[PDB]
């Protein structure tokens, strides 16, 4: 019976981190796609 | 030129020697008033002794400010009094090193490093000094509310020498820039 | 009757409050979804 | 009353000569056996003289002292000046 | 303290004078910012901590002004 | 929106210094008062007499 | 005796919970401790 | 029925000034060692 919250928890702002972790994972992919495009010109 | 800018940093810190010690000796920080059942008395309390004026006499019935404070906020208050002694000391350590900024003192050689150490001795003093008043005021806000035994002031207003308490901290920062812009130009 | 071997009365019976499950996208909730889309389409508009 | 069991930061006591102190000694409840030992084991002076001294310790100790007493006195002190007590928990045992 | 640091080994040209160190802090406090930015680590901390000060005080100002105007919206003077 | 161009003169920085405090109050007054509408709404009648 | 006209029991008396001193770190009372750690964890990762 | 509104006291945001000055003393402490690290090189 003692469970009671009076503050903002991680679950209420959880999807911002899910956009943030998803934002990093798509960012490192494009850094690989751009780096292959630069090695295309350097060959 | 360099005599005048060096004199200005000494003269301001000499005021910070005066204002911070005028605040520390006086007990007029919080000019409060207290009615009894309609008969109101005017009083004033500092950092050490809380003295209230009795009605139409010599007055100044002085309780120590320590034991009237609540038990948790008492050791909080000791950290303000420790830091306030640490403020006046490190200002005198600051001000006596401003006396070595005078060229009638030791030398020119390695004296410029004595002035680079000098504003640091006043800035690291004033940062501990501002908190030492901030540590006092949040304790006094409790003692208006719930702290002591059934004396609670009608007014919690800051009296004089509390404005003199900030002014010494103001003069520490006005003097530290006076010894540092002449350090460059 | 004897003395009461237990004491009782009328009491309220309601459902236990469950977990307040917000969802993974509970932060988007103050603005309606016809605003959040139109922010994106007006983002491309001003960018063009 | 189970929250006074698992937490030892807030003191709690009864009256020195009453049926309420008589109750926790003869208990065989798991929680109420823990409460009677704590009234005796970890002890600066827990008990009070009479009921008015028990109420006066609640006003003075600023939420560190709970005072266990009858439910007919726990409401009337709540509804009387200077209004500084409340009634928490349920009724533990039943009397008449 | 930002002026005090930028005259030491934080250098090149020392730009953070006392007429500039007030203008960076006022730009940090009103959340407008300025073109100047601290470049040494001891300048980036004093420019970093003052940012966390102005984030709490402004957000405490907006919330408490939303606390006056909600309680004043709920006064509901005597209708019957 | 922090402009790249900044004032440099003292009378340029008193103007840009006071105006910056004008925007800190008004944007915080506008954000606080929209909270006061969406939290507690009071629907008022057109006529009362 | 007659039957009990009043029921009673042993009940706990405590102080009215007033506002206490606000805490020394009470500025971060809205966001719980699971977020201020995780922001710093996400502060480092996005920087790296 | 006895409820009211309040201004923020000093103790409500008292921590941030101590984070401020506690950030200032750490900014003075690194200012010495970076002055040491640059001088040795």
């Amino acid at each position: 019976s003692k469970e009671k919250t009076s503050a903002l928890s991680l679950s209420n702002v959880a999807g911002v981190f899910y956009i943030l972790v998803g934002g990093l994972g798509l960012a490192m992919l494009v850094a690989l796609i751009e780096f292959c495009y630069k090695s295309r010109a350097e060959a | 030129s360099r005599r005048g800018r060096a004199l200005l940093a000494v003269a301001l810190n000499l005021l910070a020697l005066l204002f911070a010690t005028t605040a520390f000796l006086t007990t007029y920080w919080c000019q409060g008033t207290q009615r009894v059942p309609f008969q109101l008395r005017r009083f004033h309390t500092g950092i050490w002794y809380s003295c209230e004026e009795e009605l139409g006499g010599p007055g100044e019935k002085c309780r120590s400010f320590i034991d009237l404070a609540p038990a948790s906020e008492k050791g909080v208050l000791w950290l303000s009094v420790v830091s306030e002694v640490l403020y006046i000391l490190l200002l005198v350590v600051g001000f006596s090193l401003m006396c070595l900024e005078l060229l009638h003192s030791s030398s020119v050689i390695d004296g410029l490093k004595l002035n680079a150490f000098a504003a640091v001795f006043t800035v690291l003093s004033g940062l501990l000094g501002m908190v030492a008043h901030m540590m006092y005021t949040q304790v006094f806000q409790v003692t208006v509310s719930l702290g002591p035994e059934d004396w609670r002031p009608h007014s919690w207003d800051y009296g004089w020498s509390f404005c003199l308490a900030w002014g010494s901290f103001t003069c520490c920062m006005a003097a530290s820039v006076t010894t540092l812009n002449s350090y460059t130009k | 009757f004897s003395k009461p071997f237990m004491s009782l009365g009328i009491s309220i019976m309601i459902k236990k409050p469950q977990k307040s499950k917000p969802g993974v996208f509970s932060f988007l909730d103050p603005l309606a979804y016809e605003i959040w889309m139109c922010i994106v389409f007006a983002y491309i508009g001003v960018s063009v | 009353a189970e929250d006074l069991s698992k937490q030892t930061e807030i003191a709690y006591g009864t009256l020195d000569s009453g049926s309420t102190k008589e109750f926790f000694r003869r208990s065989k409840i798991a929680v109420f056996d823990k409460m009677w030992t704590y009234m005796r084991s970890a002890e600066p002076s827990v008990f009070v003289r009479t009921t008015a001294e028990g109420v006066a310790r609640v006003r003075k100790s600023k939420g560190k002292y709970a005072y266990l007493l009858e439910s007919t006195m726990n409401e009337y002190i709540e509804q009387r000046k200077p209004c500084d007590t409340m009634k928490v928990g349920g009724n533990l045992d039943s009397k008449g | 303290v930002l002026f005090l640091v930028s005259r030491f080994s934080p250098y090149s040209t020392n730009e953070f004078g006392i007429f500039n160190s007030l203008w960076f802090s006022l730009g940090a406090f009103m959340q407008q910012g300025c073109d100047i930015s601290p470049r040494s680590l001891s300048g980036r901390i004093v420019g970093g901590v003052w940012w966390f000060f102005t984030l709490i005080i402004i957000s405490s100002y907006t919330a408490n002004l939303a606390a006056f105007l909600t309680v004043e919206r709920m006064v509901s003077p005597i209708e019957s």
